[PDB]
């Protein structure tokens, strides 16, 4: 039961779930056609979560694929774990957004929200309890910036009860590859900020430092920069799909964290990395997990926890393992990094442990964090819209679709409510 | 002829569960089927054919942890009416336990209780196996104890439940069930009972040589206390103390019914020699501080009323000198107008061992339990002075002011120990 | 029914204690692992079991010489509530053993004495293996004596020590151990035992023909003394002559408490013929000044008073003969005013062996003792003449006058001997 059902968007976001079902493929012995091959039967008491059986000792993944333009879904299908999907749920359009927020929020997103909304039904109506929904896409493009949008206020028109977090990439720092990122994140933002219930945010330049940091690798490619979220969102629902010492699921980790709805914007955490030889000269256990967490460097959204306070602490763990070797690591570290929390919360740490592993090392834990790090880079972000707005510069785009100042205004003014409101509890203690 | 039916409510209350009637089963010779190759009424019920089946009850929202006992080792043991599962769980949600969920499924597992009820005629007392970390250990515990008092009223109703921990807490919102669960089990519970996670680790540590504990071997722990409460029901002891003494002996007044669980000797197997265990050596080790299961120092305030469960091997006179010795000291004191300060119970059967000669159990309701209850308030005013996760218990239904109702009930709570401890 | 427990303190003291207890198993026929194939209830006790445990508490600030214990040969014999252990060791600092480290693991072994005296009854005695060198073995010796008075008071504490050699010295801070120590050792011990490490020398030379002795030899020679002191208690002589009776005889004003060892007769395997061993004999070669175990010559000053422990074969009217030889002589001469200078203690028990017919232990409170603490100030005046070494007992926590008020403190103790020894 309580299974739950996957969107994408985007073009970024595509292939990030590319490389995520087959993540969950190896995390549930689901082979590249559909059929089962696993031993544990841990995997076929809880496989229904992510994938419908369907007739005649299949499988298929409970996902929908969203694109603007032929090219990525021809990739996916032709490419591994295409013939995976059902061709039923390639559910694309043919026009492409233009790397434009109103084009996929305006024009042509009002077109295939009407072939989405049947097969959000028809999958919300196979499934017999329902969790929550799932999002995957970008905040830098057209179409993982509009069409992803306008398809969670109407989810949020059906939907109180249930859940909805989107793991959408932060638009990048200091590298500037898309030229109106502020055009997709500011127009982004308002959306996120009002109906999403718990927000996923990752970084560029980050992620390229993890890849580069501890791995020390030369040509990283998509296939491992997006690797690295793929195990982390599978980190997020280890504890659903398995039974553990102390179980978690997406409802558990929202009211747990979130302290007031307008504060929901999270970052990730994991351990172990390793390189491909230097990955035995160390004691790889819980303290050296414990340690790797907490440091800036692990964090795949670029912040500083120093310059900056917690509020909240989430922590989920894979594989067997002692609970005092966690628990006074789990309790000991909030004390050498003392300042650096917040004095109203006693023991912000959630603890969460599974008992089973990722498919490979021993041991291994995913870090949910909430702080108040991330609204120094929206200051940043609300400069880079203030520097191409101060001009009024790519404005005849949206007044070619249609758009007064005020709904950039606005929308600029609920980023800076954002900022009024992250501040407020920082400056509190 | 006599019964004590149970009940878990929670997810940690099902693990507590599974080592409990683990433990039952090596007791009477029972097997995981059922099967065994006189009088045993209290926890159990004979069929038609050859086999006997538990007296208890699995509540829980979420299908995880029931399904662990329904594809398990134990899994033949267990009517399958008896294993309620639900589908949604409150989360570490109070509200969702108490008004959101736990309303659908509350028809099923009263109705279960009186078709136990039948076979049932010596109803002696209750158990409910409940955790105040989660949510559905929480939430659904006050809903079930209020229709119980309706049901019955008049019979025992007891909680061998697991106090929050002050340093090592695990969820958030931990001081939020604590407070608002209070004006259900203050005005339900016969006789609650405290059992904190933190104590049992140096206990581990230290008195059981492997400082890295597993939650099965904490399970282990409480298991060996509920056995030996009930050592006068299942067994003959020369002296057999009932489940209805113990509301009347340990309660002076009817809103003081928090005493504290205390195993003794607790040794490891290469320290089972060096040792001889005699009744007197043994009893100053329970009220040694480092050997109780409660975070609470017993020289920070004074013993009420306290309870001695022996088994093993025994003679009172024995016991006679080395009770002697405990009101002949002054570190140890009593409440001075209560000088009749002991329950004594002899049961002349063995401690079983799961995979020593004599065992102790002490229940000291005494005034140092008073000082955990401020250091939970403590947690609990910072987290509702920012007005801190509100729009949960509100987002399911709850008055605000419904905290600050049961936010005074503490205070008049925590008023009776200190006017108990002064003369 | 009568007992009396051993501490060790410091290095020294354990490895004393190695052959001591490995002495001990063999006189009771005990095994390594507390088992034999009536009344020693002064060192042992019974465990339910057909065990028997010693009654000793081993501590250190250093965790190297008790893990040769915890892995070595004795290994199962002990408690391992017993063996104590620290982290960081005082390291020939005595402000370390005394301000530092030792103020935090003093709760634990002073919690283990009264674990021990509970069956304990006939409590007759304490025992402190301690040296005079190492800051572990010093500076915890004044920390763990104060608290003893404090808890006893009136029960007898003895100090088996071992004194500082005034030649072969192997530290440097050895002299400043000895004046800061004097105000404890003064102010607690009943009768403290001073034993060098000099005499034993030529005695392993000469008098046991192997001139390149070992540590584990040393310790051979002062583990026959403490075993035949205790020769009344653990067995029957027609005069026994308990622990109790020493203090009082040995010592005419309280103050002086300091007499020193000497066995006799110390023979090797090819000098056990050539020889008879008469009572007369041997007792004529215990006031030889080459066969004590002190560097000290007996006929550079008076005899306070005498004791001789007696075991194996005696007829005492064949000993009243050997006493009134050593009255009628002139090289050997008492403190006049003392005509009556003989504690005799006879046991019919054999000195046993550790891989004759008899044996005799004396002791002798005398005044020849007494110019070794002036060897030793003469030491200590040159060393604090430079303020040598004060930044780190400053270094550690201590008062520059606290040597001075103890510097004073030696010439109080040194008059004493110098007042007793005129008329
Ligand atoms: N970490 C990654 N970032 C990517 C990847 N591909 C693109 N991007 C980033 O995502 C942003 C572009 O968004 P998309 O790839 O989703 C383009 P989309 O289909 O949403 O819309 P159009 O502009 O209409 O094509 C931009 O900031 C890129 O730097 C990728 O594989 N990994
Ligand atoms: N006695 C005991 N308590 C445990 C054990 N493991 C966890 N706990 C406690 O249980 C708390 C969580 O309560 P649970 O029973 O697991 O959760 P729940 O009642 O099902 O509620 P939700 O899962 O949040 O809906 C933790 O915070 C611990 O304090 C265990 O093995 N034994
Ligand atoms: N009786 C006896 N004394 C010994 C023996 N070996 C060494 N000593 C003496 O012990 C002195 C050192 O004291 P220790 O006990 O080893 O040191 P400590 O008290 O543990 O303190 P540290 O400085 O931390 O080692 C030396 O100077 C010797 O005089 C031995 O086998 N027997
Ligand atoms: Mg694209
Ligand atoms: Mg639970
Ligand atoms: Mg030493």
């Amino acid at each position: 039961m309580r299974e739950i059902v996957h969107i994408q968007a985007g073009q970024c976001g595509n292939q990030i779930g590319a490389k995520f079902w087959e993540v969950i493929s190896d995390e549930h012995g689901i082979d590249p056609t559909g059929s089962y091959h696993g031993d544990s039967d841990l995997q076929l008491e809880r496989i229904n979560v992510y994938y419908n059986e369907a007739a005649g000792n299949k499988y298929v993944p409970r996902a929908i694929l969203v694109d603007l333009e032929p090219g990525t879904m021809d990739s996916v299908r032709s490419g591994p774990f295409g013939q995976i999907f059902r061709p039923d749920n390639f559910v694309f359009g043919q026009s492409g957004a233009g790397n434009n927020w109103a084009k996929g929020h305006y024009t042509e997103g009002a077109e295939l929200v009407d072939s989405v909304l049947d097969v959000v039904r028809k999958e919300s109506e196979s499934c017999d309890c329902l969790q929550g929904f799932q999002l995957t896409h970008s905040l830098g493009g057209g179409t993982g910036s509009g069409m992803g949008t306008l398809l969670i206020s109407k989810i949020r028109e059906e939907y109180p009860d249930r859940i909805m977090n989107t793991f959408s990439v932060v638009p990048s720092p200091k590298v500037s590859d898309t030229v109106v990122e502020p055009y997709n994140a500011t127009l982004s933002v308002h959306q996120l900020v009002e109906n999403t219930d718990e927000t996923y945010c990752i970084d560029n330049e980050a992620l390229y430092d993890i890849c580069f940091r501890t791995l020390k690798l030369t040509t990283p490619t998509y296939g491992d920069l997006n690797h690295l979220v793929s195990a982390t969102m599978s980190g997020v629902t280890t504890c659903l799909r398995f039974p553990g010492q102390l179980n978690a699921d997406l409802r558990k980790l929202a009211v747990n964290m979130v302290p007031f709805p307008r504060l929901h914007f999270f970052m990730p955490g994991f351990a172990p990395l390793t390189s491909r030889g230097s990955q035995q000269y160390r004691a790889l256990t819980v303290p050296e997990l414990t340690q790797q967490m907490f440091d800036a460097k692990n964090m795949m959204a670029a912040c500083d926890p120093r310059h900056g306070r917690y509020l909240t602490v989430a922590a989920v763990f894979r594989g067997r393992m002692s609970m005092k070797e966690v628990d006074e690591q789990m309790l000991n570290v909030q004390n050498k990094n003392s300042s650096y929390f917040v004095e109203w919360i006693p023991n912000n740490v959630k603890t969460a442990v599974c008992d089973i592993p990722p498919r490979g090392l021993k041991m291994s834990a995913t870090f949910i964090g909430n702080s108040t790090a991330i609204q120094e880079l929206f200051k940043r972000i609300s400069e880079q819209f203030t520097a191409m707005f101060r001009r009024k510069a790519f404005l005849h785009w949206y007044t070619g679709e249609g758009m007064d100042e005020m709904e950039f205004t606005e929308a600029e003014s609920n980023m800076n409510d954002l900022v009024s409101e992250y501040q407020q509890y920082q400056d509190a203690t | 002829m006599r019964e004590c039916i149970s009940i878990h409510v929670g997810q940690a209350g099902v693990q507590i569960g599974n080592a409990c009637w683990e433990l039952y089963c090596l007791e009477h010779g029972i097997q995981p089927d059922g099967q065994m190759p006189d009088s045993f009424n209290t926890f159990f019920s004979e069929t038609g054919a050859g086999k006997h089946v538990p007296r208890a009850v699995f509540v829980d929202l979420e299908p995880t942890v029931i399904d662990e006992v329904r594809t398990g080792t134990y899994r033949q043991l267990f009517h399958p009416e008896q294993l309620i599962t639900g589908k949604e769980d409150a989360a570490n949600n109070y509200a969702r336990g108490h008004y959101t969920i736990g309303k659908e499924i509350i028809d099923l597992v009263l109705d279960r209780i009186r078709k136990l009820a039948d076979q049932c005629t010596g109803l002696q007392g209750f158990l409910v196996f409940h955790s105040f970390g989660g949510g559905t250990g929480s939430g659904f515990t006050s809903l079930l104890m209020e229709r119980l008092s309706v049901d019955y009223g008049k019979k025992s109703k007891l909680e061998f439940s697991i106090y929050p921990a002050p340093q090592v807490s695990t969820a958030v919102v931990e001081p939020y069930n604590s407070i608002l669960t209070t004006h259900t089990t203050l005005e339900h519970s016969d006789c609650a009972f405290m059992v904190d996670n933190e104590a049992i680790y140096d206990i581990c540590r230290r008195n059981l040589d492997i400082e890295r504990p597993t939650y099965t071997n904490l399970n282990r722990l409480i298991s060996q206390i509920v056995s030996s409460i009930t050592a006068s029901l299942r067994f003959d002891g020369a002296l057999n103390v009932d489940l209805t003494e113990f509301q009347t002996n340990l309660v002076p007044y009817p809103r003081i019914h928090f005493p504290l669980a205390t195993y003794a000797p607790v040794i490891s197997a290469e320290k089972a020699y060096h040792e001889q265990l005699s009744v007197a050596e043994i009893t100053n080790a329970c009220f040694e501080p480092a050997n109780q299961m409660v975070k609470c120092d017993p020289r920070h305030g004074k013993y009420m009323a306290c309870c001695l469960l022996y088994r093993g091997d025994v003679v009172p006179k024995d016991v006679n000198a080395a009770i002697a010795t405990i009101k002949t000291k002054r570190s140890i004191q009593f409440v001075d107008w209560c000088p009749t300060g002991f329950k004594v119970g002899i049961n002349y059967q063995p401690p079983t061992v799961v995979p020593v000669q004599r065992a102790v159990c002490m229940l000291s309701n005494t005034t140092a339990i008073a000082e955990a209850w401020a250091r939970l308030d403590h947690k609990f005013d910072l987290m509702y002075a920012k007005r801190a996760f509100v729009h949960w218990y509100v987002g399911e239904g709850m008055e605000e002011g419904e905290f600050s109702e049961a936010r005074e009930d503490m205070a008049a709570l925590e008023k009776d120990y200190e006017e108990v401890g002064v003369d």
